[PDB]
């Protein structure tokens, strides 16, 4: 509801519909085309572009606006992984802002680099070129896999048909457990 | 319990600031012994000024109302579309 | 409409932070009722002295002269302790002689005490002064009220906030004498540009022009119909808030001119709105009531004389910094700043040539510097 | 504390006596005050102004690149397409050496064409405004400006250049000065080491005024000198205090 | 509040707790012993001064309220009695109160005339004439800005 | 007629809604000590859940069927050790051990 002026939301937080629209549509294509929404869900990735755009439209005022209070005030259920997605597509970000010159020059954050977002979407195509030549993998697989799935250890030893009677002692009850047994289930 | 929808007894009512500025939006020439007489002899006539002087402008001892109160910043003109700005200029 | 049900006494809602609702002329009325009076007069004395004390201890409960004999002579100043105050086991004096080294130290004769000695002399200017006429002498048991209020941001939000003037007002009174007698600076601050005729009289202040005002106290708005120029902000705020169901119940309307401070229900320590002039607003604290006193000023012509008055600094030119500003410039090239500020001899030399032509093209605005009233 | 008793700030309704006040130019004090500036903020107008000089020198640049690829994308000719990639190449040296270029010349002379508003906005969120921001990096943040104080050389030439051109102009004082110093500061300090002008010489209207200030606007036994020079241009605040004080 | 003179006030309080109940020997011989009318002027700026015994004053009837023995209240009352009486401050400072401890004090009348607690109706009478009190809602000053 | 006893929610935007997908089960990590003495209680009982559940009031069987397979698939030594040594079933000490446990949760819940 960020599109009128209602009673509740005042008009700082009121932004336009086309361009926001636009400017959502081109983070989430930047989204799908880095490996963002491939095996997640993706209607937390579409709330972290909204909100993205919404705050990049306004840097100022909303630098101080949190995904909670986003989701509060426009009365929309806050989905629980948009944090993590909001979180990583601001480190895509940060990674275009490195490719660029003056960004990687101004040495912009997490928290400011909302405000050059816009001009990261205008020659994207380069920058996620090169920052593919310098894949999305989930957190816990980046962790420097030296071992990938190590070899298993072949124990095909069969024996002739069995082993022992032994282990077919130690598998069966004893009686004093066996009593002990229907003592307490008694 | 047009800009002429309010009417004389719904114009008395409000205050002598916004009786005036109604009062030239609608007639836009008017003599100031009109105005006092359209008002009535209960009110000032160093506030009748003060109210007219806001809104109107002097020309050849008549009183015309300036541009910008016909014609706000978010308006434009009914024929061509140009901007209230142009107009405001080419009244002036 | 009829005031808040509720007791005279002041009970208490919050701890040490201010009461519940009540009214004003009913709570002076049973002041002046619950006692006899009759002594603001300072009368007491500039020969037969014995029977006249006799006959009064007569009226009196005891009609004796057992006890007030020796209380008299024991309640005295001849056997009372000038002298340095020592050689005695004290606690507070330990107090007293490091905060005496301490001045030793570094504060040199009796001064530095500038608010101290403003605050002495704005009380004893209501110290027995007697009005020019005799019909204006205050009568007795006359309620006085002090009201702090809070117009400006240009103070310190650090020190505890001391940001404003108090005053004193009389319950008979007008709320109108009280709206006149605020000494805002917006009323002086005049409007308008200049630059092309700087040396035109500006006319039609804000105080003139702007005649708008309206007090605020427990919902109930009181907007000034004295004059025929004063529009109605209370209608647009009682729309917004009738708008949405916002929690806020009906509010009541009256005029500034038929309710005095007497029929006032107000909460000690609870601030109110005094908005004028559009947007300027004044937080409005009424902290006390007392009765009138013979030692307080008997005259009720200049009882709003405020108790206290905040310093201001004013804002020095900015090209010499040796004179006041006077004037404020924007978007003007030749100034240093953008908000910058001259005053009449250096922006007449700097903005104008020999023959006093528009040198440059700026803005400039006549700037009346909050320290104007001081 | 707060003064926001009425309208707590959720849906405070601009009223017709607000909008005439904002509409009239009534600034009375609020819009007209100045706040010292930071260290942090002097950092951040000059990376803002560099990063914007150099985004725009560079979009061109980078729209020029995008056509280009553009052309070997859409165009099947081989002939062509060694032209294409020295072009290509042309272009890569040219960022190349514009991003060699050291951070001295990126900066832009003193009176250089600039988005005042649209660096405020991105980047000081709007609490320095624009106008502040073009006098802040014009006359006290550029590198060409001399820091070090005057060299008791420099007051003896102002006091005759100023007075010669009659304190009419900005510019022509500091230019004729010739130290590479900026007009404000060089005034600042002339009128910081010159006195007053030195009014008048114990004139009894004069001091009869001064008495009637004092019986008027005068608390107790402090007396607001201030209040008193603000009523009389040409004085000092040491020698009146001096000379006011007896006699 | 003022700390020390708090203190003092407290100590004052505590001989009087042992003094004895409401008798004016045991009242004169404190006056000479400590004698609690310790310091009024000194040397000390003049509104240094005001504020101090306007800071005795207030914090002493603020102390003067109904739940204490006979010996408590009385030695508070008359603490304020003879602050009031020997006052070396320019102004006579007048001794705060509150608008319900009128009614109060009322009360503390009728209970004196109804009981034979001699000499403490008489110097409450006296310090009525003296025109000491001065009523308020609360024993000290209030607003929002803290 | 419900007097006051009920506060309305403005909750369930007519817009849309999402998913959550996990409901209920929310289970509670386990410690050291516990581990040992789940571990002492496999050796002492075996892989029957019925009487592990019994004895653990207040675990759930779910969890411990979780976690039994978790050790299943991680440290199968561990579980081979377990399976190797035994011990006769006691009631009176394991319920002075489960009293114990209480108090050391007790104090980890005061820390």
């Amino acid at each position: 509801k960020l599109f009128q002026a209602s009673p509740s939301v005042p008009a700082k937080y009121v932004e336009d519909k086309e361009k926001m629209l636009s400017r959502t549509m081109q983070l989430v294509e930047l989204a799908n085309e880095t490996w963002l929404v491939t095996g997640r869900h993706p209607l937390p990735v579409i709330t972290a572009a909204t909100f993205l755009a919404w705050q990049s439209l306004q840097p100022a005022d909303r630098l101080s606006c949190s995904l909670a209070r986003f989701c509060k005030l426009a009365n929309v259920d806050l989905p629980y992984p948009a944090s993590s997605r909001l979180q990583e597509l601001l480190a895509v970000l940060l990674r275009m802002a490195e490719q660029l010159a003056w960004l990687r020059v101004l040495r912009l954050d997490k928290r400011s680099v909302v405000k050059h977002i816009g001009d990261l979407l205008q020659h994207r195509q380069s920058l996620v070129r090169s920052a593919f030549r310098d894949l999305l993998l989930p957190p816990c697989m980046l962790k420097s896999p030296k071992r990938i799935c190590p070899v298993p250890p072949v124990s095909t030893v069969t024996g002739d048909e069995n082993i022992s009677d032994s282990e077919i002692e130690q598998y069966l009850r004893t009686p004093q457990e066996v009593r002990d047994f229907q003592r307490a289930q008694a | 319990q047009p800009s002429n929808v309010l009417s004389m007894a719904q114009l008395r009512t409000l205050p002598l600031a916004d009786q005036i500025k109604i009062l030239m939006k609608n007639v836009k020439v008017m003599p100031f012994a009109n105005l006092m007489s359209l008002l009535g002899p209960s009110i000032d006539s160093v506030a009748v000024l003060r109210g007219i002087q806001k809104v109107a402008m002097l020309v050849q001892g008549n009183w015309v109302v300036k541009s910008d109160i016909l014609y706000p910043k978010d308006s434009s003109s009914p024929h061509s579309g140009v901007p209230a700005e142009v107009l405001c200029r080419g009244r002036d | 409409v009829s005031g808040s049900g509720g007791c005279n006494f002041p009970e208490y809602e919050l701890p040490e932070l201010n009461t519940r609702a009540f009214h004003v002329g009913a709570f002076g009325e049973l002041w002046r009722g619950r006692l006899r009076g009759a002594g603001d007069l300072s009368l007491r004395e500039p020969a037969a002295d014995s029977d006249r004390e006799d006959a009064a201890v007569a009226r009196d409960l005891d009609c004796s002269l057992e006890a007030a004999a020796e209380l008299r002579a024991v309640c005295g100043l001849d056997k009372l302790k000038e002298v340095i105050p020592e050689n005695t086991d004290l606690v507070t004096l330990g107090v007293r002689k490091r905060f005496l080294e301490h001045r030793e130290e570094t504060i040199t004769i009796d001064r530095a005490c500038r608010q101290e000695t403003f605050v002495y002399e704005m009380e004893s200017h209501a110290i027995g002064k007697k009005p020019e006429n005799s019909a204006d002498m205050i009568e007795e048991g006359e309620l006085i009220l002090s009201v702090n209020i809070l117009y400006p941001v240009i103070f310190h939000k650090h020190k505890e906030h001391k940001p404003y003037q108090t005053m004193l007002v009389l319950g008979s009174q007008k709320l109108t004498q009280l709206r006149d007698s605020i000494r805002c600076v917006s009323d002086l601050q005049i409007g308008g540009e200049f630059s092309n005729t700087p040396d035109q009289a500006p006319e039609h202040i804000s105080k003139d022009l702007y005649k708008s005002a309206f007090f605020y106290f427990e919902g109930t708005f009181y907007n000034d119909k004295r004059y025929p120029e004063c529009r109605d902000l209370s209608r647009t705020i009682i729309e917004w808030s009738e708008s949405h169901d916002r929690g806020y119940g009906k509010f009541q309307t009256a005029r500034m001119e038929d309710f005095t401070f007497n029929d006032l229900c107000i909460k000690l320590g609870f601030p109110y709105l005094y908005c004028h002039q559009g947007d300027c607003e004044h937080v409005i604290v009424i902290t006390d009531i007392r009765l009138v006193h013979h030692d307080d000023c008997l005259d009720r012509t200049l009882y709003p004389l405020l108790i206290k008055k905040h310093w201001l600094w004013t804002r020095k030119c900015f090209v010499c910094k040796m004179y006041t500003a006077r004037w404020v410039t924007n978007n003007d090239s030749f100034a240093p700043e953008d908000p910058c500020f001259f005053c009449d001899v250096c922006f007449r030399m700097l903005h104008y040539d020999s023959e006093g032509n528009k040198l440059g093209e700026f803005l400039a605005y006549p700037y009346v510097d909050p320290g104007t009233f001081n | 504390p707060y003064f926001k008793d009425k309208v707590t700030g959720v849906g405070p309704p601009a009223n017709e006596d607000t909008r005439e006040k904002a509409a009239q130019g009534i600034k009375a004090f609020e819009e007209l005050l100045v706040t010292k500036w930071k260290n942090w903020e002097k950092a951040l107008l000059r990376k803002s102004v560099v990063s914007d000089r150099l985004q725009r020198l560079l979009q061109p640049k980078l729209l020029k690149l995008e056509y280009l690829h553009q052309k070997q994308s859409k165009v099947s000719s081989e002939l062509e397409r060694q032209a294409l990639e020295k072009q290509g190449r042309e272009a890569e040296k040219e960022i190349q050496d514009i991003n060699q270029l050291p951070e001295e010349a990126l900066l832009g002379n003193r009176l250089d064409s600039h988005d005042w508003e649209k660096i405020s906005n991105i980047n000081f969120e709007g609490s320095r405004s624009a106008e502040e921001i073009r006098k802040f990096w014009q006359n006290s943040e550029h590198p060409s400006i001399n820091k070090q104080e005057w060299s008791r050389e420099e007051e003896e030439r102002l006091q005759a250049i100023a007075a010669a051109h009659g304190h009419l102009e900005w510019q022509k004082i500091a230019e004729e000065l010739g130290t590479s110093r900026s007009a404000f500061q060089c005034l600042q300090k002339f009128q910081q080491h010159n006195k007053a002008l030195k009014r008048k010489e114990w004139t009894e209207e004069e001091d009869r005024m001064l008495t009637q200030l004092v019986q008027e606007m005068r608390v107790g036994s402090h007396i607001p000198y201030r209040r008193i020079v603000y009523y009389m241009e040409g004085r000092d605040s040491m020698q009146l205090i001096y000379r006011w004080t007896k006699s | 509040t003022p700390p020390g003179l708090q203190t003092d006030c407290e100590a004052l309080l505590s001989r009087f707790q042992e003094t004895d109940s409401v008798r004016f020997e045991d009242f004169t011989e404190l006056w000479r012993n400590m004698k609690f009318g310790t310091i009024f002027c000194g040397r000390m700026r003049n509104l240094e001064k005001n504020m101090f015994t306007k800071e005795a004053l207030a914090l002493a009837w603020r102390y003067f309220l109904p739940p204490y023995t006979f010996q408590i209240r009385v030695g508070a009352l008359y603490l304020l009695y003879g602050l009031y009486n020997t006052q070396l401050c320019q102004p006579k400072q007048k001794i705060r109160v509150a608008l319900k401890d009128w009614d109060e004090v009322l009360k503390f009348q009728q209970d004196l005339v109804n009981a034979q607690h001699f000499d403490a109706a008489y110097i409450f009478r006296k310090l009525r004439l003296d025109r000491a009190f001065h009523f308020t809602a609360m024993p000290k000053l209030l607003s929002y800005r803290m | 007629c419900v007097v006051e006893e009920n506060d309305p929610i403005f909750e369930r935007g007519s817009t849309t809604t999402y998913s959550s997908f996990r409901k209920n089960y929310y289970s509670k990590p386990w410690s050291n000590k516990e581990t040992d003495m789940f571990f002492l209680a496999i050796s002492m009982v075996g892989t029957d859940f019925s009487m592990i559940g019994q004895l653990f009031p207040h675990r759930a069987r779910i969890e411990i069927k979780n976690k039994f397979k978790r050790e299943e698939k991680t440290n199968g030594w561990r579980i081979d050790k377990a399976f190797q040594e035994k011990r006769p079933f006691d009631f009176d000490f394991f319920a002075h051990l489960l009293q114990k446990v209480l108090a050391e949760e007790e104090k980890r819940k005061q820390k």
